[PDB]
């Protein structure tokens, strides 16, 4: 069949950092987060749920890496991470 | 060096952290306990390409310099190897700051899963600051 | 002579909307937002300096459109939009 | 309609905003004269394809529906048209909810950049409630 993606243009020359990690949930769920590294730029997609995929920010934060969109947030700490908004731990696997 | 949680908060407490803010004592080593376990030379890699260091964790992308991370800020002005000292001063400083610019004690995540709404003036109980 | 790009690829099939707004700051400062609507997802790409280009996230608010990057905020209300962070009053053209 | 100030805060006030989720009365009537300038018909197109309804500038991405909006999330279960009464009631309960949401007043961009930090208490004064 057929597939169409729409592409945004990352902006800078900076080298980009792609990396597709797998996640399971305190409640179950289990999904996989898209992280891109790029200069100034960093961003997380993250599926928040089965039919709802966000392109969540990089905001700025004392500690671990915050990402925040629509109503929440993800928040990464090594391995662990959480997301608040309907928080939620996540460990990577 | 992994200070005491006593010995850790006597320190602080000369810093002035109590009541730093509007944060009472309580509160700093809590986050302290949680980002790193009193360990001054903990360490801990995220997603974005960061890394946190020291007792407070301090973040490699925004605050410090650890010439690794990709569009570093370095809002404290200070090489991250600096805020792994057995004294806290360094750390304190730059925490100091986060706190002053408005972030709260939210922009630490241990903290914000660990210690907000909690009896945090227990971490200090006990120690005869 | 060169230019190297790199693509993030928007989730979701839903219709992609871009537009190109030009503002005028109450600093002085001039330059050109791009914002990209699709689905669930919401962007800004904001200039928020002369060497420093942030992709903002819409985040839930009550009223006007919120975004967030890094420790920015720009948030835009019709015509209108402010920038918070180190707010300034910037309005279209 | 555009309510009259004094209208407006005795209206709000038998809702039961005055110290709604700690917000005392002259917030909400602040909110609304910066936010629609106490007009229940105003509407304002945004740069995310939403749209901002009635005397408190709903917005239709998070909180209601104009059928119109791209990847709408209704939160408040309601039509953007049923916003735009000269009764306040059905703008009011929305109102509730986004503040019992935690998203406080800060949620809207009027009263952050018009309200925060002023004396409120001046919306509501002269007016015999």
């Amino acid at each position: 069949k057929q597939a169409q993606v729409d592409y945004l243009a990352l902006p800078g020359d900076a080298k980009l950092d792609t990396r597709s990690v797998d996640y399971k949930c305190e409640n179950g769920r289990k999904f996989t987060v898209q992280y891109l590294n790029k200069g100034d730029n960093s961003l997380a997609v993250v599926p928040v749920s089965d039919n709802s995929t966000l392109v969540f920010s990089n905001v700025i934060s004392a500690s671990g890496a915050k990402y925040a969109a629509g109503q929440y947030i993800w928040w990464t700490k090594g391995e662990e991470a959480t997301l608040y908004g309907d928080g939620v731990a996540c460990k990577e696997r | 060096k992994v200070f005491g949680r006593c010995e850790l908060a006597a320190a602080m407490k000369r810093h002035g952290l109590d009541n730093y803010r509007g944060y009472s004592l309580g509160n700093w080593v809590c986050a302290a306990k949680f980002e790193s376990n009193f360990n001054t030379q903990a360490t801990n890699r995220n997603t974005d390409g960061s890394t946190d260091y020291g007792i407070l964790q301090i973040n490699s992308r925004w605050w410090c310099n650890d010439g690794r991370t990709p569009g570093s800020r370095n809002l404290c002005n200070i090489p991250c190897s600096a805020l792994l000292s057995s004294d806290i001063t360094a750390s304190v400083n730059c925490a100091k700051k986060i706190v002053s610019d408005g972030n709260g004690m939210n922009a630490w995540v241990a903290w914000r899963n660990r210690c907000k709404g909690t009896d945090v003036q227990a971490w200090i109980r006990g120690c005869r600051l």
